[PDB]
């Protein structure tokens, strides 16, 4: 199945989360492409890609080339398409690249006619792109990811989620009055609220730090161990196809 | 594209005192 | 003096910091306008703006209007210009009205020309449309708002910052080795980070929920003093 | 619109600074 990982805003964990989840999906015996849809080209970072290695599926295709040829191994069951890196001229100039990259969708839907993964996950970015539309609409599953603050409340109510997405918590502690607040007013009333969640986890942070997925890095993590749960939850729940 | 869902129809009563912004989406 | 804030990525602090700052500069006896050029237009929720309260400059410009009809007076010396709201179709297809808003940069223009407010901070989003572009251009300084990690550290190596930006840090909180690695990293490293930060606290998180900026919520707020110093560092170095 | 300032010059000079590029690779990949 293709799932899309897309925060409600920024930071909200979901580049660390789908690093997480791949690895996760992969140690339960799936084949897994992870896509990085993000022009910040950050997921790769979690795969101990080079910083200076500038390929990936996107940067292929702006230079002529075959987007095919920008994939990296990382097990024999995890595969890693980066999105490229991006020039400062290009960052700040989205026109001029935004429309010419819409090959990357019948690309990716052959990739999942041909059944070699059992999941490609796509890390989203909060934007509204022409290429992120396309690429949410390839997704049989979609998880909208947010924190637990007044400003994903907010938008919440005023911003749309794909279609049938659920809502995953990241990076929650309790002990804040008002995020306790929050939170057990979501229970009560935000209806796609996934059944777990994940934990604020220092190894959730260093992770990033040390180029790897939470779960490589430390497996006993109590994230690493909700990721996982996670995992165990897709593989029940968002294995059926669109 | 769409809303999330949200349904707001016995503590919640005191963080909707307490917190003017979640009174506000709550009626 | 005409001061943009930025984020290096979403949910930073950026709008947060933008009311806090302003309210602490109406404390300091400045006048000021906060515009909020994000188009989640959440800005307006800091200074108790009713949720279905729609208006806004973009908002105005969209519909054919007067956009400094939208306009709103929050104490004698703070007035707040929204966004504005989008319909759902508006906000996913950025493309039917971005190009729509350029008078705003003229609009501004006129507004720091004349003089009727000492500062204007602008909230801007971190997309890089020609709008931000071009209401970055009119910016006298700018603040890039960062968290201390990894995500913003990779950040700081790979994309530019408004021209001249100093770097504030937001949320800086107890229990993270990485982030105090990568901090004293920073220190020896950033050249353009500024001296004070904001720690991840309490009063930061609730002053949204209580629809005000951080220092009218709780003005002994650790928080509200780490930004009144923010406060003064601008009066002194920002001014001209 | 221009890259962050960012000087590695004076790094490898605090004991403090030299653990935190041992522990971690992604910092010790920016510095050298
Ligand atoms: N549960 C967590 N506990 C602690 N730190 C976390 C957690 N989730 C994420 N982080 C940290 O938060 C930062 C941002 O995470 P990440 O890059 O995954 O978010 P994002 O939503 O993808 O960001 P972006 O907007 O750049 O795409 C990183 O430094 C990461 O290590
Ligand atoms: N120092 C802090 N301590 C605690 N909570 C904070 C702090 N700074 C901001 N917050 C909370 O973090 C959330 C996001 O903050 P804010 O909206 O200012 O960020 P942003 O960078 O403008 O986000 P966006 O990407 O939506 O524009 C809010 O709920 C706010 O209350
Ligand atoms: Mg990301
Ligand atoms: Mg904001």
């Amino acid at each position: 199945a293709v799932l899309g990982l897309q925060g409600v805003r920024g930071g909200v964990g979901t580049t660390t989360i789908t690093a997480a989840l791949a690895w996760s999906l992969q140690m339960l015996g799936e084949n897994v492409l992870v896509v990085d849809a993000c022009p910040d080209n950050l997921l790769r970072l979690s795969f101990n890609v080079d910083f200076t290695h500038r390929q990936g599926w996107a940067r292929a295709m702006l230079d002529g080339q075959d987007w095919r040829d920008a994939g990296l191994r990382y097990t024999s069951q995890l595969d890693l398409l980066p999105f490229g890196q991006l020039s400062i001229e290009e960052q700040e100039n989205p026109q001029h690249w935004q429309t010419r990259l819409s090959d990357i969708c019948s690309g990716l839907q052959q990739l999942k006619a041909s059944g070699r993964y059992q999941w490609i996950l796509i890390d989203l970015p909060r934007d509204a792109s022409q290429i992120t539309h396309q690429l949410l609409s390839l997704c049989d599953h979609s998880l909208a990811i947010v924190n637990v603050d007044a400003n994903c409340h907010i938008r919440l109510h005023q911003q749309a989620l794909p279609d049938g997405a659920h809502i995953l918590i990241n990076n929650f502690r309790i002990g804040s009055q008002v995020q306790d607040d929050i939170y057990q007013l979501w229970l009560q009333s935000q209806r796609r609220l996934l059944p777990m969640l994940i934990h604020r986890d220092e190894a959730m942070a260093e992770c990033l730090a040390a180029k790897q997925p939470v779960g490589e890095y430390r497996s006993d993590a109590l994230a690493a161990e909700e990721i996982l749960t996670l995992a165990n939850w897709c593989l029940l729940n968002y294995s059926g196809l669109k | 594209f769409s809303l999330p869902d949200i349904d707001y129809a016995e503590q919640l009563a005191a963080a909707l005192k307490r917190w003017p912004l979640l009174a506000e989406f709550a009626q």
